[PDB]
């Protein structure tokens, strides 16, 4: 099968400048006919993919032309003028030349933006969960750029690395920001039996640990 | 207007086989090739197969034979795609589209594709969720806006379907992705709203889980 291999794997652009995607192909991509089957799709953040660009050059309808597309035999390469917002998500080249059809692994775009300090928030544990005898401490850091983050947790004064359980969302299509979760997961008396719980987090947007915390006690 | 609609999530014992569909309509579906397309974790796209529904013509990908079998029901313009013998590989999401390349005239008409559908290939049981209400204390944020949570753990199989206030409330919301621990899913989600918002009118956070007709309402109290 035609090995399709795309870089970069990622790219970090800011808005109004110019993007480069390039694709190879382990095989000449000149189908007999003497046309060249290269197709580029863009898929979108859960949405599913769309065609951008059919034989290499041609841009399908209601794609904006600040896309372009260009190559021949064994190396093509998409271009967009001018970044917008909407142009975030993973590009894919596809050819169709040589049976079976084969992709490329993709490239991921995202929109460079100033860097944003993450607003945290902590969590104590429900009644609810308390009742069944669970308890689970959350830490929300959202809309924070860039997306390198790092974030510990720390009882009483010591790090807690078990029973963690962290998420993160996708860029945002609107102030391009990142967002995490992070739940600590404890049993109802492990929980009680401590004081302080702290979520504490390491971001480029400052020099000293951002911290938020908690001490659970009674009244 | 052209549509292309995918069965929903299935929840498939290995070594079973199961049959998704693609119901289309606003075109002449026995004039189309329908193409089948794989996506594993993230980005990675695989070509499956193509069917022209008006004879009933397939052109497979050698990896696929025997695994997957297109057919397609000229009177319901549906395509549809058996999967058998389902393996740890076949957890994937799975789309359908009218592609579009018109071999005739060696130019392509616009791409329509369905929304996709998940198969998860696992033999865990199906677990109905807990939904736990994440009101702040030092989650506040102050004052000025105020940030409520909502946390769905303990479920199987994925998805599960989470809203504020029935979907009024859209805005300065974060859902996370779930993550599979132990055999079950954890979710969570936050909202940010004003001081003067909450706790002033309610805010309440909407949890459906199909797999296990589990409907739960949870209303952020104090
Ligand atoms: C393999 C061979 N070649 C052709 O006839 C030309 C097919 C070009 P295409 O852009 O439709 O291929 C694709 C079709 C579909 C996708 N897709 O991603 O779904 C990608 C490429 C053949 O059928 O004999
Ligand atoms: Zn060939
Ligand atoms: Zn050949
Ligand atoms: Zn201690
Ligand atoms: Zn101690
Ligand atoms: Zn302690
Ligand atoms: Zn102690
Ligand atoms: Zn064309």
């Amino acid at each position: 099968d035609i090995v399709m291999t795309q870089s970069p794997l990622t790219l970090s652009v800011t808005i109004g400048q110019p993007a480069s995607i390039s694709c190879k192909s382990s095989q000449s991509l000149l189908y007999s006919n003497g046309k060249t089957y290269l197709n580029w799709l863009l898929q979108r953040p859960g949405q599913s993919p769309k065609r951008l660009i059919h034989l290499v050059s041609k841009l399908d309808s209601g794609v904006p032309d600040r896309i372009t597309g260009s190559g021949s035999g064994t190396d093509f390469t998409l271009k967009i003028s001018r970044v917008e917002a909407a142009d975030l998500g993973v590009y894919y080249c596809v050819q169709g030349t040589h049976f079976p059809y084969t992709f490329g692994g993709g490239t991921k775009l995202e929109i460079l933006r100033a860097d944003a300090a993450p607003t945290v928030s902590i969590f104590p544990p429900s009644s609810e969960q308390l009742t069944s005898g669970g308890a689970s401490v959350v830490c929300f850091l959202n809309n924070f750029y860039p997306k390198d983050i790092n974030v510990k947790w720390k009882i009483d004064g010591s790090e807690r690395q078990n029973g963690v359980l962290n998420s993160w969302t996708d860029q945002d299509s609107k102030d391009s920001t990142y967002s995490m979760s992070s739940t600590l997961t404890l049993t109802k008396d492990e929980y009680e039996r401590h004081n302080s719980y702290t979520c504490e987090a390491t971001h480029k947007t400052s020099t000293s640990p951002i911290v938020k915390s908690f001490n659970r006690n009674e009244c | 207007e052209m549509q292309l609609q995918q069965s929903g999530a299935e929840l498939l014992r290995p070594g079973t086989s199961v049959k998704l569909s693609c119901k289309t309509s606003g075109y002449i579906f026995t004039s189309y090739w329908i193409h089948w397309v794989k996506q594993r974790s993230g980005q990675g796209l695989e070509w499956i197969a193509r069917i022209y529904p008006g004879t009933g013509s397939t052109y497979y990908n050698e990896k696929f034979k025997g695994k997957a079998t297109l057919t397609a029901d000229k009177s319901s313009s549906t395509a549809y795609m058996q999967l058998s013998t389902l393996k740890s590989e076949d957890s994937a999401v799975y789309f359908c589209t009218r592609w579009g390349f018109i071999p005739v005239r060696e130019d392509y008409v616009m791409d329509y594709w369905g929304q996709g559908t998940l198969v998860t290939v696992s033999s865990a049981k199906t677990t109905a969720p807990s939904v736990y209400p994440l009101a702040p204390v030092c989650g506040d944020t102050t004052g000025s806006s105020v940030t409520l949570g909502c946390l769905v753990k303990g479920y199987f199989p994925e998805p599960v379907t989470l809203t504020w206030n029935s979907g009024s409330l859209s805005s300065g919301v974060h859902t996370f992705p779930a993550v599979l621990q132990s055999d079950l899913y954890t979710l969570s989600s936050s909202v940010t709203v004003t001081s003067s918002t909450w706790p002033s009118q309610s805010i309440t956070c909407n949890v459906a889980h199909p797999a296990s007709s589990t409907k739960v309402d949870k209303k952020i109290e104090p």
